[PDB]
């Protein structure tokens, strides 16, 4: 564990959320029919917080609420994982992801995370200094000019961690892009903060130019449109203005 | 009862050695059990491999002496161990281990023989 | 038996059939479960206890049963979820000098609780006088070992015992049993069930191609059309099978 | 597998003084475990066979406690000649194993 003093205070940038924010709800099968759903969506136009990195260092802890829906636009694969508790420490089961340069990590085990956990060619990993009652492990296939945007929703619900994810290639720029459910974790933890993972290149330690935006569910309708092929192209927020509630 | 051995002498590196443990006033029955240890001339004891006396041979190596060497049971008083491709960490002093009971694998051991040395130079 | 290890077992499909040539002359008295449909079965607590007891002392394992080895060896709660199994081992654990590697704790101040473990070999005072390290009279030593004599019946032999400790919550499972297949049947009417997923119709070929996440198919009327083998990845149309009015 | 540790590797203590190993194991081997000891130019032999079990022709003073993944030996007392090295041996599962042998641990008496 090192303590990083080089970091800078400024408050977080703001922008617009647009048209994202949209994942498929259910495993069923609909192709060229308009449904409508009632679950936590992340409101259209709204005002999420943005981070920049680069000697801008933000690597803040951010409260969960009912949801977080996460967006980073990357290049070189600056983000490496998440961390997610509500103590952040022994006293309190924690949860760990890592996605390293051969594999995934998940691990959700009682950790005591470092102060100021990061990343450093990189073979150096100081994120966490114990674990010591482990619950559950798991590792999978990796999950990876701006060119690369990557789309992330995390919810918590009846004890699943449910994650959605969409590798898009290029602010937030205009669009539609539904959210496919990638894995579902059966852990049974309450989650009430989390912090971002980074890597840091060591030349004293270099930041490439990358950001993340952070976004927060809440339940509302949404109409959704599914094309012929079976998947969604279009959605309409049912609470934003008296147009689309119409 | 003695477990002398031999077979130990100077080797070239990347090379072949047969050590020899005979056993005196016994055989090698099967209900009880033989296994093979050597040690460093600096450091601790090791196993590497060793075969069970009995008539379905339970032969057991160690992770780091998986193929290298070769043990084999020869006669009812006499058993063999072969080593190919002899390193310069190699060298050591070889000790014949008699176990006390046939749980395949080296269990407590009551009687050690002499034991041999076996060096490397060039 | 007093240093009875401890296993976990989870994230993997139970096998039960295995249990008959790795135990053979094994039995599966248990408590708190149909043996029989433990197949069939999804378990999300397991627990593996497992050492070796003199066959007379196999009927100990048991809840709300006293003796040497409950209690002061291995105590069994009275709500005990889960089944034992034991098996004779005469072949594997009885030696022409004596198998005297087991031992088990004799002398012990109080009974001990339920799923504990006691490694302690300090001199037991049985008297008045302290013992002070002295094993003599009125201070034994508190573990005994096992003389198992295979020369008299069953209850002198080594018997191998394996305690598993379950909780069946069958929500969050983690432990469960291959659910098998059927030889899928197709164009003609059929009463099919998937996954709980009960109904009637006929199972034709899908031409959808909706995604690896997804796994139903839902239609207008808000009813399950296609839907998705878990035997084998493929697409499958549910259509009601022909029906119409008669005049 | 099972991965065995000895600690201390030196330690010195008076002629009346008492000293102590203890081997620990990286997972339980339960009652299976004994104790070693060589003197220089010389194979080891037996001392406490079962961890608790004394062996023959060996004094009392050596002997043995703890169960499971910790275990460990107490020296009541040495006479200058049981300055040697001790070993412990898992004898739990070699079925996979770099060494049975445990870690090297001498014993200097300073009489
Ligand atoms: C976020 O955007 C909204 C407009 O949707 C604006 O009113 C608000 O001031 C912005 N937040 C900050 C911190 O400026
Ligand atoms: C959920 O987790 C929080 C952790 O802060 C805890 O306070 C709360 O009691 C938990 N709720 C339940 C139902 O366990
Ligand atoms: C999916 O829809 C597109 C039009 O959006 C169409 O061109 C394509 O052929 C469809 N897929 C298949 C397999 O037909």
């Amino acid at each position: 564990c090192v303590n990083l003093t080089t970091r800078t205070q400024l408050p977080p940038a703001y922008t617009n959320s647009f048209t994202r924010g949209v994942y498929y709800p259910d495993k069923v099968f609909r192709s060229s029919v308009l449904h409508s759903t009632q679950d936590l969506f992340l409101p259209f136009f709204s005002n999420v917080t943005w981070f920049h990195v680069i000697k801008r260092f933000d690597n803040p802890v951010l409260p969960f609420n009912d949801g977080v829906y996460f967006a980073s636009i990357e290049k070189s694969n600056i983000i490496r994982g998440w961390i997610f508790g509500t103590t952040l420490d022994s006293k309190t089961q924690s949860l760990l992801i890592v996605n390293n340069a051969t594999n995934v990590v998940i691990k959700v085990c009682e950790f005591q995370f470092c102060n100021d956990p990061f990343l450093d060619m990189e073979s150096e990993f100081r994120v966490y200094s114990s674990a010591n009652n482990c619950t559950f492990e798991y590792v999978s296939q990796p999950f990876l000019n701006f060119k690369n945007l990557r789309e992330f929703v995390f919810k918590n619900i009846d004890g699943y961690f449910k994650i959605y994810s969409k590798h898009t290639p290029i602010d937030l720029p205009q669009g539609f892009s539904a959210l496919e459910p990638l894995v579902d974790l059966p852990i049974g933890i309450n989650i009430t903060r989390f912090q971002t993972l980074l890597a840091l290149h060591r030349s004293g330690w270099t930041a490439g130019a990358a950001a993340y935006y952070v976004g927060y569910l809440q339940p509302r309708t949404f109409l959704l449109k599914y094309n012929e092929n079976g998947t969604i192209t279009d959605a309409v927020d049912c609470a934003l203005d008296p147009l689309s509630e119409t | 009862q003695s477990l002398e051995e031999s077979g130990g002498d100077l080797v070239k590196p990347g090379a072949s050695l047969t050590l020899t443990c005979t056993a005196s006033g016994f055989s090698f029955s099967s209900g009880y059990d033989m296994c093979w240890v050597r040690q460093a001339p600096g450091k601790g004891l090791e196993w590497i491999a060793c075969i069970g006396t009995g008539s379905s041979g339970n032969i057991y190596y160690a992770s780091w002496a998986k193929g290298r060497f070769t043990i084999s049971k020869t006669s009812s008083t006499t058993v063999t161990l072969q080593m190919t491709s002899l390193t310069a960490a190699d060298t050591a002093t070889y000790f014949c281990a008699r176990d006390d009971a046939d749980y395949a694998g080296p269990d407590y051991f009551n009687l050690w023989g002499p034991g041999t040395l076996v060096t490397v130079s060039s | 038996v007093y240093a009875w290890n401890r296993k976990r077992i989870s994230n993997c499909v139970a096998d039960y059939s295995v249990l008959y040539n790795l135990a053979p002359f094994f039995t599966f008295k248990c408590y708190g479960v149909s043996p029989t449909k433990l197949n069939d079965l999804c378990f999300t607590n397991v627990y593996a206890d497992s050492f070796v007891i003199r066959g007379d002392e196999v009927r100990q394992i048991a809840p709300g049963q006293t003796g040497n080895i409950a209690d002061y060896n291995y105590k069994l709660p009275d709500d005990f979820t889960g089944c034992v199994i034991a098996w004779n081992s005469n072949k594997l654990d009885s030696k022409v000098s004596g198998n005297y590697n087991y031992l088990y704790r004799l002398f012990r101040k109080s009974n001990l609780k339920p799923f504990e473990r006691d490694i302690s070999t300090e001199i037991y005072q049985a008297g008045n006088k302290p013992c002070n390290g002295v094993a003599g009279f009125n201070c034994y030593f508190p573990l005994r070992s096992y003389s198992f004599r295979p020369t008299y019946g069953v209850g002198h032999q080594p018997y191998r015992v394996v305690v598993l400790s379950f909780e069946l919550l069958h929500a969050p499972a983690t432990v469960c049993g291959p659910k098998k297949s059927t030889n899928l049947v197709k164009n003609k009417c059929v009463n099919f069930n998937f996954n709980g997923l009960k109904g009637t119709g006929v199972l034709t070929e899908s031409n959808k191609k909706f995604l690896p996440f997804q796994q139903f198919g839902r239609d207008i009327a808000d009813t399950t059309d296609a839907v998705r083998d878990p035997q084998t990845l493929e697409i499958l149309d549910i259509t009601p099978c022909s029906f119409g009015g008669v005049s | 597998d099972i991965v065995m540790t000895q600690t201390p590797a030196s330690v010195s203590e008076p002629v009346g003084g008492t000293v102590t190993i203890k081997c620990q194991a990286s997972e339980s081997i339960s009652n299976w475990l004994a104790w070693y000891q060589q003197k220089p130019g010389q194979p080891p032999k037996l001392l406490i066979y079962a961890a608790f079990t004394l062996a023959s022709g060996v004094p009392s003073r050596f002997k043995g406690s703890g169960s499971g993944t910790q275990f460990t030996l107490t020296i009541n007392g040495v006479e200058c000649a049981d300055a040697a090295t001790y070993y412990c041996q898992q004898t739990y599962s070699s079925r996979d194993v770099d060494n049975v042998f445990g870690g090297g641990t001498e014993v200097v008496v300073k009489g």
